[PDB]
RNA sequence: GGAAUACUGCCAGCUGGGACUGAGGACUGCGACGUAAGUCAAGGAUGCUGGCAUAAUGGUUAUAUGCCGCCCGUCUUGAAA
RNA sequence: AAGCUCGUAUCAGUUUUAUGAGGUAAAGCGAAAACUUUAAAUAUGUAAAAUGAAGAGCUUUUAGUGGGCCAUUUUUGGUAAGCAGAACUGGCGAUGCGGGAUGAACCGAACGUAGAGUUAAGGUGCCGGAAUACACGCUCAUCAGACACCACAAAAGGUGUUAGUUCAUCUAGACAGCCGGACGGUGGCCAUGGAAGUCGGAAUCCGCUAAGGAGUGUGUAACAACUCACCGGCCGAAUGAACUAGCCCUGAAAAUGGAUGGCGCUCAAGCGUGUUACCUAUACUCUACCGUCAGGGUUGGAUGCCCUGACGAGUAGGCAGG
RNA sequence: GCAGUCAAGCGUUCAUAGCGACAUUGCUUUUUGAUUGAUGUCGGCUCUUCCUAUCAUACCGAAGCAGAAUUCGGUAA
RNA sequence: UUUGCUCCACACAAUAUAGAUGGAUACGAAUAAGGCGUCCUUGUGGCGUCGCUGAACCAUAGCAGGCUAGCAACGGUGCACUUGGCGGAAAGGCCUUGGGUGCUUGCUGGCGAAUUGCAAUGUCAUUUUGCGUGGGGAUAAAUCAUUUGUAUACGACUUAGA
């Protein structure tokens, strides 16, 4: 019965607004690359 | 009571009052204690204090009643 | 589909008297009386006649109709456990340490004592639950019969005395060693 | 919202040598007039390219249930949109209007695929006029002779934090 | 309304009732709580153990005496739920706090007192059927608490000396019961039953 | 989603469907429009070898088995429409295998052919046994001890599993014979026939059990009429 | 065949309870009601009544309680550290 | 800031009208998509109706300033993937206030001192003001979820659960079970001690059939036996397969003890959706008061006095009154 | 990894407008089993704690695992 | 230590109150079940009845509750005593006996209230601490200093001494 440490579910701020970006770019190349 | 599936509303009427449905409720005591709450409810102050007379003889009554039996 | 009724039935032969009460079943036959607690589940049980019993589900999910049919199952184990009974035969075999059965008493309560399985020192005990009598058989080798109205009582007896005598670190296609169940049948068998 | 339903006719816009437009209607589930028409305009592009400004609308009436207090089968046909393709669903539903029926299934579209309303097109709703024709058990099963059901485990509101007595869910 | 109010604990899932607790402390109720071992936790036994241990292995690592506690009986474990829906750092919250007591089984005075339920709070309202639960003293004995046993026998004795009171009062409520049957045709009767009593 | 995997496998005979039965009916319909005579038997356990010498015991006559229910129709089973007249007379009586015999050949003569015809096949459940049997002591034969057992060799091995599971035999292997240690009466005279009983009667391989072809009626294409002829 | 009701809208329809405010300081204006006299809710509160007249209200101060509030200046870079 | 001029002035980060633009391919309708006439406007110019505007033009003068970061949009060039070069427009800088537990770039809203009312964004179990509201569904996680997501682990796996789409079979009997049949050349042909449907290589044939593979597996040294492919009897009623979507589990992650903010929550206090009520910002409405500015009046402290209206963020810097 | 091979599927529906999961030539390369280490600004000791992706000890699963010994795997710090 | 200390009663002071203002009014268990009553062949029994909120039940009239005259009943209730039990989970409370003493609004009467001026908590509860009276009760230790060493940096610890 040694219970493992559990991940975390409070979201940090740097890794929410990186993900805001990573979902822009993503966007952006979707884009692009049905244009192309 | 019998009622056919999907009678209209004159017909609920007949069956209603064929079956005696009012007098069969009021005949409970559960309406009966529907019929308690208004009233309390609808007393006059005047009418609370002659209950509280009323409730203060009937009390020495059975109290005595008690006490002998 | 979430039926808004399910029903199972449970059929009473003409020997046997079945009281429910807020889902404890009591079932009473020539043969003595079992008692079950069933409120772990939630079921209706209604009656017609002395002879058919309901088990119905209002409104049910799949688990639910799903313990339906269990419940259904286990009322008629009982009846046939309290009108039939059961019997389950055991064999023990060996290759050249004789296994050693005995019935013994330790601290008021009944054993089955195992001795000498694969040459071992160790004695082996297997207390006999309550209602299952064990006997030895006649005119037959190395045969032990448990005998019951509980078929979970006999079943898990049975087991028990299978598990005990496990072969460990050793090769199960050279060394046959064990208590087998040979046969499992009923206390009544007419034809 | 609480779901009204409005026939809408509308037509091509009118011009010089161009007289009698195919006058198309529709029948919109809408909580008003103002969403009724933007639907019309919607469905209208979709079916053909007539832009808002190349139509007009020339009517649209309220059309309230015939036979509002009797119950009835309804089959409604829809299609709805997702991250996949469209969808084409048939659904029954069992109630005593149109506008209810369809309220339901947008509840129940909302529920089950998590569409909305801007994704759902209702193709029709028609009544059901022989118990034969259903084909959904859940429908189905409210069908048979002298149905009875009862309501096991009874929760009774209470309006006080403390209760003098332990309840009982009985019915 | 009353000076004090007694709830019976069994059968009421903890957060919720930890919940309504806190309100009422607050709004400055005075509450006691009993037969905190038979609360009820919505989950399985094995997920409502599996959080304790969490709870448990969360301990201050240079020094352990510093770390959070982490106490065994369920009136704790109850009282942890209620001092986390408290803001209990202020004097505003230490007062509130100074209005609850929680006990185990139902020690003197309280065993003669009335006491009452919380049905917001209730398991056989809240929960739906065939949902599983677990028991807070089944959780607080299997995390180490040691006197469950003690409890169960001292309830027990309790219920013999209850079951006797009841006894006696129901023959006195018969009793009474029949001396006010005697007196319903009377004219007070009648005067009463027409005013509505 | 919890649901059975139902068993895949790849072999090469697939259900035939509709079409079969509509070849059978449209068969039974040009039999009956060119033959004269159809009788109605019953062929319950009957093997192939039986059926084949049943079918090759005349070129001219015609034998169709198959679905009751389809036969039936095709016969006529209600006065709505019917091939011929009272044919629902004939059909009603139709129990359980089918069997259409079409001929034009004497009524007498196949009557005394089905009468004479008889077969010994395996015993079969809930049958009178025509005799009994008893393993014995010794190293279980296959043949059961009543050929001769130094002529014949033991049983195998690989059957000792099967034996003692499914026909409820205590048995060991000893040195790879199968052996019992007291003597096993199957059956007595004139007792009714477990599964299980028929299947170790059927294993041992002692075909007893006498078999005939039974026929309940007949029809003809010239007087249009049943006659009830009982022949065992 | 005859109604009723719902819903949505309109009334220069009527009427009850609660809260905050009372700026301005002769008159002048626009109106309302009246045969008139004049009166009025019409270019912003008046009438009647009670207690007290001092720490009572209030100020100041020390504390307590609820919520809030990071240590200042300089200097860098968008900016922060 | 100072002068001069005029104020039916002079205009505008706006629309419309007429005149252009990628003619990119949906006009429809042509001499047989190769023709060459048209059309709602995404997105800029010129010139003349809409809406708004009390200040405008010119000439002399004076101060501070001389970096950028983040995002949207379009565009050109690229990488495993990030992305880089331009142009536009916003946000921030000089900026407080409500909310997102917390915060450079997120959601509301910009600020004189107060009172009352209403709201935004966000919320309403308790912490904590405000419905443990109402309604229809879904989900049970052996560390659910309460989100950055039209993002990464993500391609799929699951005998969890729900709702669907298309195929199918079925009372001249469906699915599941029991019991029967499962045949003949033939132990087909080649190598093997042997190989008979089932260690091996080649077409896999012909007949009788309700139906029966030159065989789906176990099984023997070879057989045999069982088996399933297929057909029948039995009783009676819908059943199966492949896909789609929703929620759930897996879809890898280390190392002091810890986090949906905490408690806790399971017909939720989770997820989707609908209808209401309610809570509260320095925002909106109304009033009082302070100041600034402005417009009217003033021959009977005029640096004043009276009446009225609108406004009030601020670094460098400017002007004024103390 | 390169080119492929067909495709489970997909691509605005469109089989070789086009993509594309899972599966199949050649590599240091010749066959009969011949001879053919890096790291300099890091490293020592002591010594605490934690992870499990377990070397040993505990309990299990499978394997021609006879026995003995071993191999692979599961729970487990 | 100039009647010190302590428990009762009245008699006045001071104290400060996380907050009296009719009553915290006692079965247990189940909830796909129960409570109450009645009966029998006594149990998982038969019959009847109840819930659907404590919206209850009990209390509750009198100068914030005065002073008196009767009637009916021998009930209700308080106070100071007394009998006999019971309760150890934190019992500190529950029940009962007898007599005395009051009240009684169960019913009928007779006097008083005003002026607090038209409202102002309009002062009625209970914690503690002192001082005065009259009713009783009981007549110690610890520390320093000295001393030991099973202890010890200093404290502390542990021994001994009329």
């Amino acid at each position: 019965m040694r219970v493992r440490k559990r991940q975390s579910r409070r979201t940090s701020t740097k890794l929410k607004e990186g993900i805001k970006k990573k979902a822009s770019a993503h966007r952006k190349k979707e884009k692009k690359m049905a244009k192309k | 009571f019998a009622l056919p599936r999907g009678a209209r509303t004159a017909t609920v009427s007949k069956k209603w009052a064929a079956a005696a449905v009012c007098e069969k409720w009021a005949a409970s005591s559960w309406a009966k204690k529907i019929a308690q709450r208004e009233r309390r409810a609808a007393l006059t102050d005047f009418e609370r204090f002659q209950v509280m007379v009323l409730r203060k003889q009937k009390r020495y009554t059975v109290k005595k009643a008690l006490a002998k039996a | 589909m979430k039926y808004i009724q399910t029903e199972q039935q449970i059929e009473v032969p003409e020997g046997v008297t079945v009281s429910i009460k807020s889902r404890i079943v009591k079932v009473v036959g020539p043969r003595g009386t079992l008692t079950k607690n069933l409120k772990h589940i939630d079921v209706t049980f209604t009656k017609v006649n002395n002879q058919l019993i309901k088990v119905a589900v209002h409104n049910g999910g799949r688990k639910h109709v799903a313990a339906l049919r269990t419940v259904k199952s286990l009322v008629d184990n009982m009846i046939t456990g309290v009108t039939k009974g059961y019997k389950y035969k055991m064999r023990y075999v060996y290759a050249h340490f004789p296994i050693n059965v005995n019935i013994v008493e330790k601290d008021g309560a009944k054993f089955i004592e195992v001795r000498n399985f694969l040459g071992d020192k160790k004695i082996r005990n297997v207390p006999v639950r309550d209602g299952v009598t064990i006997e030895f058989s006649t005119n037959v080798k190395d045969e032990i019969v448990l005998s019951g109205n509980s078929v979970e009582d006999v079943s898990q007896n049975a087991a028990d005395l299978q598990q005990i005598c496990r072969v460990r670190n050793k090769d199960i296609r050279k060394f046959l060693d064990g208590i087998y169940v040979s046969h499992k049948g009923f206390i009544t068998e007419d034809l | 919202a609480h779901f009204k339903e409005y026939q809408v006719i509308g037509r091509r816009l009118p011009t010089e040598s161009v007289p009698e437009p195919k006058l198309f209607r529709m029948r919109i589930f809408a909580s008003n007039e103002v969403i009724a028409k933007s639907r019309y305009w919607y469905f209208l592009q979709k079916l053909h390219k007539v832009k808002k400004a190349s139509g007009e609308i020339v009517s649209i009436n309220q059309i309230n249930e015939a036979h509002p207090t009797k119950v009835k089968n309804f089959g409604v046909w829809v299609r709805y949109d997702s991250r996949s393709g469209t969808h084409n669903m048939y659904k029954e539903i069992r109630d005593v209007s149109r506008v209810a029926a369809v309220e339901t299934l947008y509840q129940d579209m909302a529920a089950r695929h998590r569409a909305r309303f801007r994704s759902i097109h209702i193709l029709k709703v028609a009544e059901i006029e022989k118990t034969a024709d259903v084909k959904r058990q859940y429908v189905k099963q409210f069908l048979t002779k002298d149905l009875k059901f009862p309501l096991p485990h009874r929760v009774q509101k209470s309006t006080k934090t403390f209760s003098y007595k332990r309840p009982s869910t009985f019915y | 309304v009353e000076p004090v109010v007694v709830i019976d604990g069994k059968g009421h899932l903890v957060g919720r009732l930890a919940s309504v607790v806190a309100k009422q402390l607050l709004n400055g109720q005075k509450i006691v709580v009993v037969r905190a071992e038979e609360l009820n936790i919505s989950g399985e036994f094995f997920r409502n153990k599996l959080k304790y241990h969490d709870f448990l292995r969360k301990a201050t690592a240079f020094n352990k005496t510093r770390g959070p506690f982490h106490f065994r009986a369920p009136s704790r474990i109850f009282y942890k739920a209620l001092r986390g829906m408290v803001s209990h750092k202020t004097a505003r919250g230490k007062a509130a706090l100074e209005r609850l007591k929680v006990f185990e089984g139902i020690p003197p005075p309280y065993d003669k007192k009335k006491r009452v339920v919380v049905p917001q709070a209730l398991r056989v309202l809240r929960l739906k059927p065939g949902r599983k639960y677990t028991t807070l003293g089944k959780l607080s004995t299997s995390v180490g608490w040691k006197y469950e046993d003690v409890v169960a026998k001292l309830e027990a004795k309790r219920k013999v000396s209850s079951a006797e009171y009841y006894a006696k009062k129901r023959a006195f409520t018969k009793k009474v019961a029949s001396a006010n049957a005697t007196a319903a045709e009377s004219d007070v009767a009648k005067q009463l039953a027409a005013l509505g009593y | 989603r919890s649901k059975r995997s139902k068993l895949v496998t790849l072999a090469q005979t697939d259900k035939k469907g509709r079409e079969n039965k509509e070849r059978i009916f449209d068969e039974v319909r040009e039999a009956l429009d060119t033959y004269r005579y159809v009788w109605v038997l019953h062929l319950d356990d009957v093997r192939t070898p039986v059926l084949q010498e049943i079918r090759t015991s005349w070129a001219g006559s015609k034998l169709i088995m198959g679905k009751r229910k389809v036969l039936q129709k095709a016969l006529g089973e209600k006065r709505e429409e019917e091939y011929k007249e009272n044919l629902y007379q004939l059909s009603k009586l139709c129990s359980g295998v089918t069997g259409l015999l079409f001929t034009d050949e004497d009524v007498n003569t196949v009557k005394e052919y089905f009468k004479s015809y008889v077969r010994s096949d395996y015993s079969r459940p809930n049958t009178k046994a025509p005799l009994t049997f008893t393993i014995p002591e010794g190293i279980v034969y296959s043949r059961g001890g009543q050929i001769p057992a130094e002529e014949d060799v033991p049983m195998i091995h690989s059957l000792e599993p099967t034996m003692r599971n499914k026909f409820e035999i205590p048995t060991k292997i000893k040195a790879g014979k199968i052996t019992i240690d007291s003597p096993y009466l199957v059956c007595t005279e004139g007792e009714k026939l477990d599964v299980r009983q028929a299947l170790i009667l059927k294993q041992f391989g002692i075909a007893a059990s006498e078999f005939k072809v039974k026929v309940s009626a007949y029809y003809d294409n010239d007087s249009s009429t049943v006659e009830s002829t009982n022949i065992n």
